[PDB]
């Protein structure tokens, strides 16, 4: 009968560490945008690595999303 | 010749004999208060100490009403 | 330092037993000023001044207790 | 009376009357507040 | 037990704590002289210093407040001072206190800003160049922070001081309680008791000057 | 009326020499010293001074308060000692100046 | 501001103790013309 | 500056209230070692 | 019951984990009005960036609140 | 009742999202000042971007605060 | 019995949002230093922009608190 | 007994809100390391907004504070 | 059977805390972009160091999902 | 019993708060490394700033770990 | 019983604290990129202060880690 509840309640604690990946992605492209207002004919390296950045710190919130349907579902 | 300044004079009517009136006290304090002023603080070349006596007379009354609470604290019994 | 043992052999010494009669000779002539009443002679400034040397004679005491029961604060039990 | 107001109320009459009119306003206000939350409790 | 020091003093039953809260203009002796000792001339050194910081950006009417201003810095800050000493108590650490000191003079500057400067009283809360369509919720925001501005003042020098000085006691607890045990632990807690004494310090007359600053600021935007 | 040159002698920043000076006939140089040692031996063995933290946040204020005298206490004596003598430098000057004026005119 | 403005140099000045500094690390063979071509010659009055 | 040979009346009143303190703290430490004992056990 | 009270705590725990959108907008609107600042000319091609930026990190934070009514109104 | 106190719990968690628009708002205002320093005859336009940054911040903000009412009266 | 419990609960959490407008206080004065340490010219229109930051980020703090209140005190 | 226990954890909860102002005091005197790297002769100056900055971040945390001794010792 | 559910609400808060791997490994790829726009001959030692920044901040995040691991199975 | 596991709670959910401590060290020392690069004739002063940012974020900290102990031991 | 599964939930929400540690050291080492980008002649110093700060930012986090297991195990 606990189990249940303890299970949304963990999914919701776990689930809340997508914050991390959201202000991550926002300081990439915030730093894209800067970066690219100052040396233009970069355009296409600096996007490379603002994907890069993006995809690695999306990844860190991916887990947390794991977890919370590791919780929720897988047991 | 009663009022010789207490240090120097022996006897309980000089008790009486102060004027004992609110206006009284009020120039008894300021009389002390004037007297360490001009001893200890209004002076050319003056010292710290002028307001460490100060902080010092400041730190026993603060003390004084703290101990009904410190002797909680007491670590005998006797 | 050293300075203090300077003053205190002549002050912090015991009473040797040449001036043991002076002493009694002063407590003498202090209980027979309180049996005449004579010490409404002694100014306030005085009385004072016998007042903190009986306290600080009674810090003796105080002292030589707290030496006596082996420990500072209060009674170790 | 005297020597009070020689050496309270005439330095300070100025700045009572004219600057800080607003301030005893406020401070009428404060006293209400104060007196709500003394009754509520 | 914990808040003793909080509790009002009473001293043979008496409010010990109206002595305590009148005795620090005590320590601030004024002279007609011309050339005087070193505590007045230290003072009036300092008190110059601090009318011209908190008063020179402030119009004609504004600066009529100098009396006002440099009154509460000062008597702020030595009570926060005379608070750090042994066994004190400290006025400062009170809400009622700080609630008398921060809703009169914040009402005083509102209520100067709505008798004179009511079209720019009323225009200020809102931005100059806001958007249209944030006009509204930008008026539900500046509103409430209008409102809780008192409150935030005291508050923010009560929930300060107190918490300052819990600190420090229970470091204090924590050397006492170490006394028994390894010394060196001690020593080290010790040392963090001194850095966290001349933190408090600085707080003190830090906290002072930001109340005095956050007055002078509610003045300035309503002369 | 000018003022004094000195204060008042205290010794340690709390006690006068008026109280050594007064225990000096009947107690000697130690008095005071032996009188101060007895009062706190009393105080703190009969528990009229409880130790508690508040001792050790005592010890920390005034270690910090001793070193800050020692430290800044030259700097600020000699502050307000300059801040005097220029004040008065500048009124000598300015009292001159008048009188070379009324000497031109 | 650097270290220099601080200490009430201007950017003449700066450049100077730098071309000098560059040429006294040259090797001798163009030392001697470097020198020559760079070096000032007019007096103040 | 020079010592004060103090009065012998002080110098002995200084010592005997010291010996008497010795003497009584030993006594009320024995006086009241027994009566604190039986209440840490009897507190239980 | 139980677990409806769960269900309530797991959707406001959830819920939690738009404060990472929040922050990650306010990165990237105060990266284009810096980057505006410095190079006006780029202003278009710099709020396009904005914009993505804007539209991703917001994303994250839309899964939270995705997994919030998943859990207070779905399973 | 169990359901109201965790609607109590749930509401009280759920406000927690208000803290990323706390932050955003602090960055859109310190690169406002950042970029008006840099470029001071843009102040308009900057200004313009500022409101429009802390109008979205608070905007998810105020979701949270709106699901933890619609978590302590709604449902 | 048990609604107090989750109202101390609740409250404690609600209150958990003050971090955000501690962070952008933080940001608003720490970009006021920057931004004023290139423009002293402005030091008066920068100093401006950082009091309405400020008073609009801790604002978002004080929503907190104010629900805090509003769980513990009225329902 | 079940109130004493929800006012330690609430308590606990309404100190996490700290981490805002440890943040934020961090971001101001980072800020003031480097406005001062910039122009050092600003350092009078520049030291007071650090200072002010200071005292409003520190000052959220605190209000957290005051919630959760309110918690703890004034229910 | 209160002891599974403590471990789930432990699992979910352990896992909170990779929120701040994911915000670092933002803070660390959009200055390699920064870094890269100013600099764009060093990118190969930029791009060292970021390895080396978001290597650390992983294994932090890392450390985080093991101790929710730990707590989830192994106890 | 269930005091002992509250005050568990509460001591864990308290030292929290030192998250925020960690994050402004960060932000210290890494303007401390720029503004370095900046001016690297003012390392002493940049060093002082920096010594004095630490310290008043490990207070930040201290005021938490104090009601995690208020918590723990004097309820 | 209790006490256990309290443990458990208490040494999740301490572990929660290694996040600041985390964007700690993600905030250095991208400060690091950052000013060796502008100055590469100071890589070395620049380092050294960047192995300062990711030695002071992670021992917080680090101490949380030992609160988690203090808690979990000995006390
Ligand atoms: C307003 C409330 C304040 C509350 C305090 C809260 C905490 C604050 C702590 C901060 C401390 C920092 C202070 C530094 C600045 C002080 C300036 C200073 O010392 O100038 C003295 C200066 C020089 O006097 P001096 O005694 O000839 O110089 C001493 C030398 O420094 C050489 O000194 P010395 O070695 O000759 O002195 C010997 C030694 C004493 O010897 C010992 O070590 C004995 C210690 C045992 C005592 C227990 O020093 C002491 O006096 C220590 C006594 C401390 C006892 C305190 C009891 C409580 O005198 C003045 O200028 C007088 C006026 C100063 C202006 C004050 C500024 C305004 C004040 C506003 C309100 C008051
Ligand atoms: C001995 C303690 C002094 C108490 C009376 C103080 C006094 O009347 O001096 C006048 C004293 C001298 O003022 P002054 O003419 O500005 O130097 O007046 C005051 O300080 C204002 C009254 C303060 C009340 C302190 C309460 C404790």
């Amino acid at each position: 009968d606990i189990d249940t509840a303890a299970k949304f309640i963990g999914a919701g604690a776990a689930t809340v560490g997508v914050a991390g990946s959201g202000a991550g992605i926002g300081t990439v492209f915030g730093s894209l945008i800067i970066g690219y207002a100052r040396n233009p004919s970069l355009k296409q390296q600096l996007f490379s690595y603002a994907i890069l950045g993006f995809a690695l710190s999306e990844a860190m919130g991916l887990f947390c999303l794991m977890v919370a349907f590791l919780i929720l579902f897988a047991m | 010749k009663k009022l010789l300044e207490v240090k120097l004079g022996e006897l309980p009517s000089w008790i009486l004999m102060r004027d004992f009136s609110p206006s009284g006290i009020f120039g008894a304090f300021q009389r002390g208060y004037y007297r360490y002023y001009n001893k200890y603080i209004n002076v050319k070349k003056g010292s710290i100490s002028g307001i460490t006596m100060v902080l010092a007379c400041y730190v026993l009354f603060s003390y004084s009403f703290s101990y009904k609470h410190l002797k909680h604290e007491r670590l005998r019994k006797y | 330092l050293a300075t203090f043992w300077y003053y205190a052999k002549v002050e912090l010494v015991p009473p040797t037993p040449a001036e043991i009669p002076r002493a009694i000779q002063s407590l003498k002539k202090i209980v027979n000023s309180a049996q005449t009443g004579s010490f409404k002679q002694l100014t306030v400034k005085e009385a004072v001044l016998n007042g903190l040397v009986a306290t600080e004679v009674l810090m003796w005491f105080y002292v030589g207790e707290i030496i006596g029961k082996r420990g500072i604060i209060g009674y170790d039990v | 009376l005297q020597s009070i107001i020689k050496n309270i109320w005439i330095p300070m009459k100025p700045y009572y009357t004219k600057v800080y009119q607003e301030i005893w306003i406020g401070m009428g206000l404060m006293g209400f507040i104060v007196y709500k939350i003394r009754a509520a409790d | 037990n914990l808040f003793a020091s909080f509790i009002a003093p009473t001293i043979l039953g008496l409010p010990a704590a109206v002595l305590i809260i009148l005795f620090p203009p005590l320590l601030i002796p004024t002279s007609k002289y011309l050339i005087n000792n070193r505590l007045i001339t230290t003072q009036q050194w300092l008190i110059k210093l601090t009318s011209k910081q908190m008063m020179t950006m402030h119009n004609t009417k504004g600066r009529t407040w100098s009396l006002m201003l440099v009154s509460l810095i000062i008597f702020i800050a030595t009570t926060n001072l005379l608070g750090l000493l042994p066994h004190s108590f400290t006025p400062t650490t009170q809400l009622s206190m700080n609630l008398a000191m921060a809703i009169p003079l914040w009402a005083g500057t509102v209520i100067m800003g709505f008798r004179s400067k009511i079209k720019n009283a009323l225009a200020h809360f809102l931005p100059q160049g806001t958007p249209t369509p944030l006009i509204p919720m930008l008026v539900i925001i500046e509103t409430i922070s209008l409102l809780i501005q008192p409150m935030a003042l005291a508050v923010r020098l009560t929930a300060n001081i107190t918490a300052g000085h819990l600190l420090m006691h229970l470091i204090g607890s924590a050397t006492l309680a170490m006394s028994t045990i390894n010394l060196p632990s001690t020593l080290i807690i010790f040392t963090i008791l001194i850095l966290l004494t001349i933190l408090e310090i600085a707080v003190a007359l830090i906290q002072a000057y930001v109340f005095t600053l956050l007055v002078s600021l509610y003045l300035h935007d309503n002369t | 009326p000018p003022l004094p040159e000195y204060g008042g002698k205290v010794r340690y920043g709390l006690i006068p020499e008026e109280f050594f000076q007064f225990l000096y006939p009947k107690t000697g140089v130690t008095g005071p010293y032996v009188l101060g040692t007895g009062l706190i031996l009393y105080a703190l063995s009969k528990e009229i001074y409880v130790i508690s933290a508040e001792t050790f946040t005592a010890l920390s204020v005034l270690g910090v308060m001793v070193y800050g005298i020692k430290k800044y206490g030259p700097f600020v004596a000699d502050f307000a000692d300059k801040l005097n003598e220029q004040k008065l430098a500048q009124l000598e000057e300015a009292k001159q100046a008048s009188i070379q004026h009324i000497q031109n005119a | 501001v650097a270290y220099w403005r601080q200490a009430g140099l201007s950017y003449i000045r700066y450049s100077q103790i730098c071309a000098k500094a560059v040429r006294d690390a040259l090797k001798t063979e163009f030392k001697a013309n470097a020198e020559k071509t760079s070096g000032s010659n007019v007096k103040i009055v | 500056v020079p010592p004060v040979q103090v009065s012998p009346l002080i110098k002995l009143g200084r010592y005997s209230a010291l010996f008497l303190g010795v003497a009584y703290g030993a006594t009320r430490y024995n006086y009241l070692k027994p009566r604190a004992e039986e209440e840490r056990r009897i507190a239980a």
